[PDB]
DNA sequence: ACAGGATGTATATATCTGACACGTGCCTGGAGACTAGGGAGTAATCCCCTTGGCGGTTAAAACGCGGGGGACAGCGCGTACGTGCGTTTAAGCGGTGCTAGAGCTGTCTACGACCAATTGAGGAATTCCCTGGAGACTAGGGAGTAATCCCCTTGGCGGTTAAAACGCGGGGGACAGCGCGTACGTGCGTTTAAGCGGTGCTAGAGCTGTCTACGACCAATTGAGCGGCCTCGGCACCGGGATTCTCCAG
DNA sequence: CTGGAGAATCCCGGTGCCGAGGCCGCTCAATTGGTCGTAGACAGCTCTAGCACCGCTTAAACGCACGTACGCGCTGTCCCCCGCGTTTTAACCGCCAAGGGGATTACTCCCTAGTCTCCAGGGAATTCCTCAATTGGTCGTAGACAGCTCTAGCACCGCTTAAACGCACGTACGCGCTGTCCCCCGCGTTTTAACCGCCAAGGGGATTACTCCCTAGTCTCCAGGCACGTGTCAGATATATACATCCTGT
């Protein structure tokens, strides 16, 4: 059968808000961070410590972004997060 | 350089049967750093503002004040208040 | 004896003198100041972990993890104004969903 | 390195982060959105942690770097 | 903008829950109340775009609690 | 009592000065509100900045000390 | 008999001097006052120098004052440099001293 | 004539053990001449500004504070006020 | 082995401001000072004392100049002293 | 000849002078400053020697010829 | 219409050399030496010619020092004049 | 106080007729202070004359012989 | 007569003789030195206002002005050699820009 | 009282006929004569007592001219000097 | 890269005002003459210093080479400086008014110069003794320069399993349109309190002086905390079964 | 609305692995004790500034009425998001090798300190001689002290006018980074001249003595220079027109 849309999006957010672990893949970010940092110095190294450090910074970043623009979405009375949000949030915490 | 042994000497008479893991403590080394050179900033704040070369209880007494939330305060200035009365004391 | 004793502290008084002598805080660093800071540090330590061992218990744990300083520092509303800048990792998200998304 | 490896940060991960932060649908222009602010995000901390490591002139970026270019940013990281 | 008496009396009735017989310079009034109207002026803007944000021109309270909660005051 | 003292074509300039086209009547208790907030977080801390001078007057400096750490702190 | 320099308290020669200003023809006329003065001013600008001289020896380790001790009392002192500022001293060499960006020595911290 | 046994008895009152080269007390008698025609020179033109026929103490005095450094000079007028003072004494 | 570039330029430098001994050789300068003074009257003598008095000052004016230079090489960023340097440092001073 | 004030000898003042590095062209024009600089005291000290009626330079006419281009010599008399 | 950057400053340096003006205002220069005075002697007049002599040697000093100071930065190769320029040409004059 | 009084401006026209093109903001300070220094140099012998003369006014001569003994020397004013 | 007229001076030897004994140079003047001195004073004085009328008639004005006595000064550089620690009073400066500056 | 001005005005109509001289321009001319004679006369007060003889001559005013002036402005001062001291002691 | 337009400077003319030039009168300075003294000049002699040569040895200079580091050029980016415009401020000019200090004159006394005599100090010479510095040798320490070693992370490779990637259908959500009622704005009149000015008083702020206690610094000794190692328990994972929640059909 | 079915989750039990906790030894930091100097506390004084009160004016706020605009609710339609299945790709883990850095170590050179010896030279003492310094008296002038008059300096006010200040905007210059090539530094080897040292000779400077000429001082007389007044001329200022240079648009 077919669990009604929406309500396997609320078991999603059940599972995900009870547990700790990141949701990023590592190498994923490991890369990006590198490509990122080579820009900057072209030789540079990080201790596996700092990537981790990023990828938990960047993680608790998303999700406190994603909490406002879920304040602004709810505030425009629908349910579906759209860009308008995020610059929205965004342009309220003053972080643009 | 850590906290660790104090931490386990506070945690074991708050709750004398819990442990804590090293991920934990860590964090509790992390709070504790933090919460000191904050205190001791607006301490050196205070002292230069008033033109103090000297950093003393009146000083950590209002950067506490300045820092905790009101209850946190009310009861933070009372440990330290006993705390240096009795060593002036002893 | 050593002055933590002698102040009734567990936390080291002598290290906080010098590591207030060592921080360039201030040229000069009086008798008190490490006594009162070092008995604010173990007042604020206390605090913590008799919240996050509340939280460890109420999970039926017999060991404090990051999650459960996370979920002692969110619940308590004082601590929460006191560490509301701070990230504590692998600390997770205290669990929240409003009744507007719920059915 | 590759070029465009902003591109793994994939879009189940992107909605993992979303279900976190309590979001029950998103647009599917969200995806992009977010690419764009976490490498705008992720881009001034590492220059920060840099900046610290050249100042150190040292081979590499610790983690304590990565930790003061946050308090500096002014996000606290605990446990590093 | 705000008118000076109004503002200076009610700076008073607030300092008298944390100190008795304080006394006020001049200047300290004058400092609270430009802090006070530039801090005001700030919020009513980030209020018109949580208005605007709604597809609405009139602001109302839940527009000044959201820009309020997602500046995390 | 003297919160009223910040009135509500005050409060209307402020807003217009701040773009906004149309106030609801609702507003005018709000912004009391917020604002009434506000300068406690303020006056408070300027308030234990003259009592570690043992002063009885605020100075603007203790003023400008508060204002500094609250906008620090926001 | 009892010398004009005894008599001021002076060891520079008070006559000496007095026979000076009028021998250089400075003016017609030289006071009974300006010869005492004057060689006062010597006499205190020279045990100033020696002073200063003598405590350039001492810390060299050296019991006697040379040319070297006199050029570091006059470029130590301020104000001696700036009353002998267009001076050279004879077999005295230079004040030890070369620019922080000359050496290679950092910080690094 | 040079004023070398002089500059030694003031070597003496100052640093009695120390001694000084032939060749350092040469540059003292440089100087002492340097530091006279300064001071005589200035007084002289000083003297002659005011239509004075007279270097007196006065000229002396003003001499030594235009030529002096300011420190210096302070103390060379009290040496050569209490001079002058102890000679008319 | 072999001290990197400058290591021995500064020892150098250090024994030199130690000492206080005239650098140029006495007979050089001497006869320089005999050439120069054969285009203002021929068939001068010299006081030994005389070509002594010259020498300490052309010497004091040379290492005189020379920190002057210095700080214009400095002042153009530069640890190597240029005749430019030279030419400013004497214009500056009026020469 | 003015070949006779050496490389070495220009190199040692300059390092009494501090200066830590030299470009080779400095020792042609310090040669030319040298020569100079005697030119205009040893043109004093004669015309002191010459007034004198005298036809030997003494330390003396060095020392006043110092002294008049503004540069005083303690140590000769 | 704007002139580019530097064609005015060109083109009052050309006036301001061709003309032989006092260029500091009178009234302000005056209140500034009897400031400076009254540290030395309390009460103390001034001749008119007095003001006007101090005048034109302070403006004549500061001309041949912006003169120096020009000269320095050129050295390194700048255009702006910069404080450091001031202080060196201050220093090689030797004070 | 008075110092303030030699406006940015008039600097800027000393400056120009020393050839200056370009003037960084920072010089008018640092020319304040180098004028301030020269005056108070001038001014002080200028002061211990009219003291040796016993007069309560500042002269036009001896300002020129405060100039002359600073090494510099005006001519114009007697 | 007159001792200028003697010498055939336009300036004033008998003034020269007085300002020489009246001065406190030497305890002696010869009958020579105010001739000789107050013809060098005359040539030195010709020499300058022939190049400040030089100067003048350039600029087609028919009178010196102090302008033209700087002008004058300042372009001989013998002159220039002789009054460098010199300054004339409402004197301007020489017309000159660095080629570096100009376009 | 004592001043220069009428005999730089003969030097002036004796160079320039036509031209005129502002009173500015005739102080500054009044106090570079009085520069120039107190460096001669200094110069040559020195020179005497260096050579501890009691007179000024034309011998010592030459050799100041000589010390005190460059080149040829230098040469040229000593021989209107002599110039003139020839003229007048023939006489 | 080129052409045209706009802005700034230079040149010409006229008028007005101030400064320069000339003449006259009076007072002071220079010139002329004579006398006296010493300084300058000249001549002779003697002594010292400078100039020149010769010889040898040692240190410094010169000459060449290799490599490293600095100087010079090129490029890019960001902020500071320049140019324009409007408004405000102070300087400059003219006029008034008053007083202090500058400048001059006269008178009188003390100071300084000059002269003579006398005495002491300083300078010069000689001899002797002691000390300080210089030179050489020996040893140790510190700095400079290069290599070694050790450990940590990137790189590569293999394979397996989980995640994501892709496609499709349906359902829910988003957006738009329309209608109506309420609420916000606007207008007017009346009322009220803010703003300003003035007057009076006190208590807090600021500053200065003094003296004692507190904190820093130095040295020595002891205990606590950290680092390394070992053992046991707690938590997580896996497997199975039951229960709970959600969706569809009657 | 109710009941049943299917999917997901939770709970229970066993096993394994890693981390937590404890134990032991050593080293470094904490404590203890003494000394010293300065900061802070305490006291007193002064005076600004804050607080209180009163009156008047006018602008602002308040209250009510009116009317339309905007918010909200409802309805419809279309789009796009979700969920599921299948396929595809990369993450994760384990293993191995090499480079890169960081730290440590070694070696060599140079500087400094101590010791010993020798030289010189400096200092002290003594004696003798000469010149300057001191003392005392006399005489003349310079400076001080007082009186008087006039000018210039200082203060104030009123006004205009141009300069200065504030702000805005855009571009150019300054600063930093990178690369390459040349030139300078470090060093070894060879050559040359400088320096020590002595000897010789002549010239030049110094000293002494005598004589002559030059300058200073004094007195008198005449002319020149300075001061003041008047007239004339050149320069300055204002306005108009032309020419040159730079900026902007195609």
């Amino acid at each position: 059968h077919r669990y009604r849309p929406g309500t396997v999006a609320l078991r999603e957010i059940r599972r995900y808000q009870k547990s700790t672990e990141l949701l990023i893949r590592k190498l994923p970010f490991q890369r990006l961070v590198r490509e990122i940092a080579q820009d900057f110095k072209t030789d540079l190294r990080f201790q596996s410590s700092a990537v981790m450090a990023l990828q938990e910074a960047s993680e608790a970043y998303l999700v406190a972004l994603f909490e406002d623009t879920n304040l602004c979405a709810i505030h425009a009375k629908r349910v579906t997060i759209m860009p308008k949000d995020i610059q929205l949030a965004r342009r309220i915490r003053g972080e643009r | 350089e850590s906290y660790a042994i104090y931490v386990y000497k506070v945690l074991k008479q708050v709750h004398p049967d819990t442990g804590i893991s090293s991920k934990a403590m860590s964090i509790m080394n992390s709070f504790v750093n933090d919460v000191f050179e904050r205190i001791a900033g607006e301490a050196s704040r205070l002292a230069h503002y008033n033109k103090r070369s000297t950093i003393t209880s009146r000083e950590i007494q209002t950067a506490v004040r300045l820092l905790l939330p009101g209850e946190l305060a009310k009861h933070a200035v009372s440990e330290g208040t006993k705390a240096v009365t009795k060593y002036t004391s002893a | 004896k050593t002055r933590s004793s002698r102040a009734g502290l567990q936390f080291p008084v002598g290290r906080v003198h010098r590591l207030l002598r060592k921080g360039n805080y201030a040229e000069r660093v009086g008798a008190g100041a490490p006594v009162y800071l070092a008995a604010v540090l173990e007042y604020l330590t206390a605090e913590i972990l008799e919240l996050a061992g509340n939280a460890a218990r109420d999970n039926k744990k017999t060991r404090i993890i990051p999650r459960h300083l996370q979920l002692a520092v969110r619940n308590d509303e004082e601590l929460n104004k006191l560490l509301g800048r701070v990230t504590i990792a692998q600390g997770g998200v205290l669990p929240n969903i409003q009744s507007v998304l719920l059915p | 390195v590759l070029r465009d490896n902003i591109q793994g940060i994939t879009k189940p991960a992107i909605r993992r982060l979303a279900r976190r932060g309590g979001v029950k649908r998103i647009s599917g222009l969200i995806y992009e959105e977010t690419r764009g602010v976490l490498k705008v995000f992720l881009e001034n901390v590492i220059r920060d942690a840099v900046t610290y490591t050249e100042h150190a002139k040292r081979k590499t970026v610790t983690a304590m770097d990565v930790v003061y270019a946050l308090k500096r940013q002014g996000r606290t990281l605990y446990g590093f | 903008l705000i008118r000076k008496l109004p503002f200076q009396r009610l700076v008073r009735e607030i300092a008298q829950d944390f100190k008795t017989d304080l006394r006020f310079q001049s200047s300290a009034v004058m400092a609270l109340q430009e802090a006070s109207e530039a801090y005001l002026v700030a919020l009513f803007e980030d209020t018109n775009l949580c208005a605007i944000h709604a597809k609405r021109v009139t602001i109302m309270p839940k527009d000044i609690q959201l820009a309020r909660r997602i500046r995390g005051e």
